[PDB]
């Protein structure tokens, strides 16, 4: 999969997946406000040794 | 829980997150101020614990 | 003297509109519960010849000529006057559109009582108001009883 | 004799008949089913034990 | 198609008819009778409003039964996610079973006590540590009230019977679950329901088609799958002979 | 005045097929509930 480029703004977080995988250049960034729920889920999906690497 | 037309949800949760953010801190980047009655802004915990006789 | 006043106020059959004449004729047909002959029309509208009005009345789907005798009969919305026919219609339904009680009362005035007892039989999917159990659009009970599980078990289910 | 692919868009008007052809295939297979001679019945052979 | 899918649909009908409102029964029966539907078509068919529609749709989202689809042509469609739906049903029935079984196990225990002055319950052990010097009765710590025994011992057989008859009522769902576990499930998609589109209307506003996007990587949950009669005959031949003559 | 306003309505929509209720009301000056139950019985 591809990752966005997160822009910090206000009290929330927006994404922008340029992703460069159209038939062309894919100049469509998904300006999508990332849900706290999905951040919570994906944070639940991290490894323990990843915590230790990140300093948790 | 009742009829959610999906255009009050966003600002309702934004207000909820805003207010819990305010209660946590009111010394944030100056887009809100979030004062109560009267014109004295509500002091949050960071204001309660900051330097010069705030609890430490 | 009231009859004389009514006779003086009786508008002649030469109305301003043949549509108005035919509307009054459809009132006369609907207010009669029997297939009325063409002589009843000749009684009501005081003219004898076949008209464009009479031809359009024959062309009306709700007004059916009798080729056997001439008894013009009103044709209702639904030719269902028994719950067996009602259930057959419901089973013969092709979409989930409900059916009002008013046009069912048309043709079958004793349909609301039948609807109520069918709902008490749980054989239908009636829509009733919240002010009172006023039946509305109905659907065929494709599944079992609506009153299936007891109130306490449904209550503890809602607790679930 | 072509494997279907979602990369192919097909024709929508003709490809509406896809499930109709599928249930035709099911009905035709149902018709094509018939009992088999035990002299050559591999199903009986695999149902030996 | 497969009769197990039909069993699934009838299972849904039975489940809603036994556990949910008539409006839920009507909504789910209509959307199973049909396919993915727009909201205004539902308003047309049932002559309903958004006010009535809201709580029902919200509850169906809450039980993870019907996945809601939105697309621009924005047009909103609805389809029953089969594996998430059956897994939610399995989780709920498992939770109900464990809940009532532990209720019966707890109701087999001694009932306990309470002090009605403070309206606080007391366990059998809490009664043991709160006895009097007489070794006969038990006095409250705060209200100093003689402990009165809880009333659940007769309720043990009542909860057992409620469990039994509730299992009897839920048994067709158990059998359908068994047959489902016998079967193998294919996950529903919006375009899968498009392949089985059942149009109610010939005047529907919505274009019930899927229009995909290129250059997009948008990922979201809820979409994850990791004699006389001889004479005319001769006279007919007479005409044909004359007709071929001029030709 | 049921029959008179009935024929009068027929000329009125003949004058203009998109005849509004407000245009209907000024062309009648009648009891409005009586006016409204007459209109829907024949047309819009």
């Amino acid at each position: 999969n591809t990752q966005p480029t997160i822009r910090k703004d206000g009290l929330k977080l927006v994404g922008s997946w340029k992703k460069d995988r159209a038939t062309g250049d894919a100049d469509e960034p998904e300006l999508r406000v990332l849900s706290t729920e999905e951040i919570l889920n994906i944070f639940k999906h991290i490894s323990v040794k990843d915590f230790t690497s990140l300093g948790f | 829980h009742n009829g959610a037309p999906h255009h009050a949800i966003e600002e309702a949760e934004s207000l909820l997150q805003f207010h819990v953010a305010t209660y946590m801190d009111n010394d944030i980047a100056g887009q809100p101020q979030a004062l109560q009655k009267s014109g004295r802004p509500v002091k949050s915990i960071r204001a309660r614990l900051k330097g010069k006789e705030g609890r430490i | 003297i009231a009859a004389a006043a009514l006779q003086a106020n009786q508008t002649d059959i030469s109305k301003s509109h043949d549509s108005s004449k035919l509307l009054w004729a459809t009132e006369y047909i609907q207010k009669k519960g029997k297939p009325v002959l063409v002589n009843e029309l000749l009684d009501y509208l005081s003219m004898k010849k076949d008209d464009k009005v009479i031809e359009l009345l024959k062309k009306l789907d709700r007004i059916e000529f009798d080729p056997k005798k001439g008894t013009f009969k009103y044709l209702s919305t639904y030719d269902v006057h028994s719950p067996s026919e009602l259930l057959k219609l419901l089973r013969s339904q092709v979409t989930f559109k409900g059916i009002s009680c008013k046009d069912l009362k048309d043709g079958w005035p004793q349909c609301d009582e039948t609807i109520n007892q069918l709902e008490e039989d749980s054989k239908i999917l009636v829509l009733r108001t919240k002010k009172d159990k006023t039946p509305r659009y109905v659907w065929y009970n494709s599944g079992g009883n609506l009153k299936c599980i007891d109130e306490e078990f449904v209550k503890m289910w809602e607790n679930v | 004799g072509e494997k279907i692919m979602q990369n192919d868009r097909g024709d929508v008007i003709i490809d509406r008949y896809l499930t109709l052809d599928q249930e035709f295939d099911r009905k035709d297979d149902d018709m094509l089913l018939h009992p088999v001679k035990k002299i050559i019945d591999l199903d009986g052979n695999i149902q030996d034990d | 198609d497969r009769p197990i899918d039909d069993i699934v649909k009838n299972l849904l009908k039975f489940v809603v008819r036994g556990f949910y409102g008539g409006s839920f029964v009507l909504v789910l029966d209509a959307i199973l009778f049909h396919s993915v539907l727009a909201e205004d078509d539902l308003k047309q068919l049932l002559s309903i409003n958004k006010t009535e529609l809201g709580p029902l749709i919200a509850r169906l989202r809450s039980d993870r039964l019907i996945s809601i689809h939105k697309q621009r042509e924005e047009r909103v469609y609805y389809y029953v996610k089969y594996p998430h739906a059956i897994d939610a049903i399995k989780w709920k029935v498992h939770q109900v079973v464990q809940r009532l079984k532990d209720d019966l196990d707890k109701n087999s225990e001694p009932n306990g006590y309470m002090c009605p002055i403070c309206l606080t319950k007391y366990t059998q052990l809490e009664a043991v540590q709160l006895l009097n010097f007489d070794r006969t009765e038990f006095l409250c710590s705060l209200c100093d009230e003689p402990l009165v025994e809880d009333d659940s011992g007769k309720k043990n057989k009542e909860k057992q019977d409620k469990l039994n008859r509730l299992m009897d009522q839920i048994q067709p769902i158990i059998d359908s679950l068994k047959k489902i576990d016998d079967s193998r499930i294919e996950e529903n998609t919006f375009e899968i329901a498009l392949a089985r589109l059942i149009p109610p209307q010939n005047q529907s506003h919505a274009a019930y088609t899927y229009n995909p996007k290129k250059g997009s990587t948008m990922f979201r949950p809820g979409d994850s799958a990791p004699e006389e009669r001889e004479n005319e005959k001769t006279l007919n031949d007479y005409y044909a002979a004359l007709a071929k003559k001029q030709a | 005045p049921k029959k008179e306003i009935l024929d009068y309505l027929f000329k009125l929509f003949d004058e203009y097929d998109y005849w509004s209720l407000k245009g209907l009301k000024e062309r009648t000056r009648q009891p409005e509930a009586h006016l409204k139950e007459c209109l829907d019985k024949v047309a819009t």
